[PDB]
């Protein structure tokens, strides 16, 4: 059964709400497992305490850099980066959860949540889940983004785990 | 993809341009006076069933810089022309903003909305009929707002989007 | 005789360097004294610990809000506000130290340091000092400004006093 | 009131546009890869004895967005066309940027400077001669730079300002 994980989001340390994701282990098992384990922190490291560093209204919310906390870092549970598993699933609309990268086969821990359809990313970013509850939390994060993605407040994953 | 609309909030200093914009974007009222140099905001909204992206330019009303408006007037698609109901001078200044926009854009039908802000205050000095008349000339809508109570905030920006739609 | 005060500037807590100022008490004694006492903190409050909230390269660096720490506050040693003493001195070039305000006779603690001539502020802002040493530090502060003045790093008056 | 010059830094992803610009503005070398969406910077400088204000647009080289460059090309007064001397593909992309800028401005006479970056690296694949020839054919200056060592960083931006001043008299 596809696992479910949650983020408790805070804004400048003030609680905002919880968002939960279905991870498509049935179609991308290796990529879902990476996100799952990073959400539980069971490898000794993961998303807890990291921030969404790039939020662009009309497009997406991006985060996941827990190694450098400056938008350039993050790592997977398989080593620093791992290959593109597949591109079966498409960026079909709001709530799609997908891997950020710096070119082919550079998946780490950074991810993004679509707030709209982003079809021009299909085949270049590995889609591996979707928001299951709390899309309105993601929408609420948009109001702290900007045109180039810089945020006006600190949007953190205050807690996370598996449901 | 969704359409982008470039909105520009203009008007005299202190009339509430940022108070209205911050209410729209962040849903709270700034009671302190933090005069603007220049700021930009983005919000996706649904107006009449169409999703769209609002790009909002929050401008400075200081008269020292009134000769430096042409560039943002050229680039903007529609203009929220704000005065304050308790400030006669700001209503007077509204005329020059309109004339300056028409001048710069060389058109009588630039998407535009007249906004009478601070409508929650007592001691109004600019009543609705002259604002209504001024709006009847020009040929544009007029909306009374309060950035303190949030009254008319959504209507003001959404009406301006509807004017850009009618034009284009 | 004109007193000399200093600011020790830090960037995200890292020391940058010292700026010193001659205060023109020989022309604006009330305004010079305010800035002096606020730089020593001898009245119980002042600039120590406050930030430069607005840095616009090519024009000026502005600070002085030690009451609200958001660019809207500040106070004088005479009360919340005091009058424009006079406009004898002009914004003649880089290094000029002058009072910020929100209109006539609304001087508090906010000030700006010019990095270029700003002659259109003449007769509207009270000039009361100039950088004596450390203009290179004011220029270095411009590394972290922007077009609308928002800073990309926290620029603080880590220490300050009289010389 | 000093003159403002609107400079735009263009080139393929990862050639060092931001590294060069941050070196100029902040005297700091960005060791890490922080891909740009769009950033703007300001710096006042003295060039040939004349103080002026540089307004720098730092752009994104990702090819998916190549059709969205028209707006910034219409507004820019001069263009830093950057490639990396160890990336032949980025050198091949230059021609695309130049043709695009000429098309948008509808002019054969647009201030540009060709910049070969990363000249500190030993794995050079683009000959200095080959870059000089291209710049000669275009009629523009060519400067080799290193954002890491700061070699040529000031020179590249200052030369671009000189190219603009020549187009302005
Ligand atoms: C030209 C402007 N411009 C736009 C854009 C585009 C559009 N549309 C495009 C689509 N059209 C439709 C067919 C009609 C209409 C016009 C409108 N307005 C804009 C913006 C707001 O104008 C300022 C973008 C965009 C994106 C990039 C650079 C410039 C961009 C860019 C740089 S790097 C990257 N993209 C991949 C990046 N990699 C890393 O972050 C690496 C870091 C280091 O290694 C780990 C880590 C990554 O994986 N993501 C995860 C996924 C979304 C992605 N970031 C991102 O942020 O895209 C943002 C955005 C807004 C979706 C696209
Ligand atoms: C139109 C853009 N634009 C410019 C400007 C102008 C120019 N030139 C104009 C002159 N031309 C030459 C003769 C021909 C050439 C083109 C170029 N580019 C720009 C900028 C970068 O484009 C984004 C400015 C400027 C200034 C304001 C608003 C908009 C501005 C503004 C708002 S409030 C104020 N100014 C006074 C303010 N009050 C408070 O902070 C109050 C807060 C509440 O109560 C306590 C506290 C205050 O005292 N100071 C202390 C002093 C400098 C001053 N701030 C400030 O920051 O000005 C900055 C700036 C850049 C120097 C001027
Ligand atoms: N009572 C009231 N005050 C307002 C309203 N809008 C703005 N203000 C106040 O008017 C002052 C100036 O607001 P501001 O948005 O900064 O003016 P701007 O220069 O036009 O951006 C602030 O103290 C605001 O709190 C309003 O709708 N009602
Ligand atoms: N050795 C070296 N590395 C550089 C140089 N310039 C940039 N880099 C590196 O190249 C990568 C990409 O640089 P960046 O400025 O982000 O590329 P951009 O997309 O053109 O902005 C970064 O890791 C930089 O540290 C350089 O002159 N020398
Ligand atoms: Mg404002
Ligand atoms: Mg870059």
């Amino acid at each position: 059964v596809n696992p479910t994980v949650f983020f408790d989001i805070a804004v400048d340390g003030e609680p905002l709400g919880r968002v939960s994701f279905e991870l498509f282990a049935d179609k991308v098992p290796k990529t879902a497992e990476n996100f799952r384990a990073l959400s539980t922190g069971e490898k000794g490291f993961g998303y807890k305490g990291s921030c969404f560093h790039r939020i662009i209204p009309g497009f997406m919310c991006q985060g996941g850099d827990f190694t450098r906390h400056n938008g350039t870092g993050g790592k997977s549970i398989y080593g620093e980066k791992f290959e593109d598993e597949n591109f079966i699933l498409k960026h079909t609309g709001p709530g799609i959860l997908s891997m950020a990268n710096a070119g082919p086969n550079t998946n780490g821990s950074q991810f993004f949540i679509c707030t709209a359809k982003t079809e021009w990313l299909d085949g270049k970013h590995v889609v591996f889940g979707k928001v299951k509850e709390g899309m309105n939390i993601v929408e609420a994060m948009e109001r702290f983004g900007s045109r180039n993605g810089k945020t006006s407040k600190k949007i953190t994953i205050a807690d996370c785990g598996q449901l | 993809g969704m359409t982008e609309y470039k909105l520009v909030v203009v008007g005299a200093a202190g009339v509430g341009k940022s108070a209205l914009t911050i209410q729209l974007i962040q849903n709270h009222f700034v009671d302190e006076y933090d005069p603007t140099i220049e700021d930009s905001y983005r919000k996706q909204v649904v107006i009449d069933g169409e999703t769209c992206l609002l790009d909002i330019l929050d401008t400075a009303g200081q008269e020292e810089y009134s000769a430096m408006r042409d560039q943002y007037m050229r680039t903007g698609e529609g203009f929220l022309c704000v005065f304050a109901i308790n400030n006669t001078k700001s209503f007077e200044d509204i005329h020059h903003y309109r004339e300056q926009i028409k001048r710069v854009k060389d058109s009588e039908d630039v998407p535009m909305v007249l906004v009478g802000n601070k409508c929650d205050l007592p001691s109004r000095t600019v009543d609705t009929k002259q604002a209504q008349d001024l709006a009847r000339s020009y040929g544009i809508p007029f909306i009374e707002t309060s950035a303190k109570t949030r009254q008319g905030v959504d209507d003001a920006f959404y009406t301006l989007v509807r004017e850009i739609r009618k034009h284009k």
